[PDB]
């Protein structure tokens, strides 16, 4: 659930 | 088995599950499986085409073919800008 | 049956 | 979450566990992350001096410190060969 | 446990 809160304020 | 030990299966089973016999990823098996797996990592790129972004430097030999090994760099490029992330901030 | 270790080779990601 | 993004986070935090506040592996860090993680694969290797030399490929800069990134590249080189073999006589 | 019997086989270099 953390990998995933992060994955959302990330880009390329 | 450890917990790495099941981290490490599945990361193995997901390649398998998306890439099928052909034992590879093609730019739409890669695609699907971002979709599946990676759904708001996606759609907080604004961008159609994100995947060709990233299927491009995944193919270095232009064969349209992505294997067991290029498939972990991915999934280490984004495990590393997590944990960049996570250090930066989250502790 | 052989581990070697892998220098890749890593795609990167941004912010943060 | 998806299988992927447990997968991942086990790994990111696995890291954090045996790395502690400091950040980083030492040696005596990565051999005790492998004695719990890995029992199995180190009661396979005959030589004694096995995570010494894979601490010697993993310490690129040589100040023995190994981070995220090396750590990574440990779990890939486990995770591919893992892949190998099971291509050649389990798929 | 399929990835813990395949590491048991593995061996370094």
């Amino acid at each position: 659930s953390t990998v995933h809160e992060i994955l959302s304020k990330l880009s390329l | 088995p450890s917990q790495m030990e099941h981290a490490m299966e599945t990361m193995m089973f997901t390649f398998h599950k998306f890439a099928g016999d052909k034992g590879y990823l093609t730019k739409e098996d890669l695609r699907v499986l971002m979709e599946k797996e990676f759904p708001g990592f996606l759609e907080n790129q604004k961008d159609p085409l994100a995947v060709d972004k990233i299927m491009k430097d995944l193919d270095q030999c232009r064969d349209g073919k992505v294997g067991f090994q290029s498939f972990f760099s991915l999934i280490a490029g984004l495990t590393i800008a997590c944990n960049d992330y996570f250090v930066v901030h989250m502790k | 049956g052989k581990v070697t270790f892998p220098k890749m080779k890593i795609p990167k990601f941004t912010f943060s």
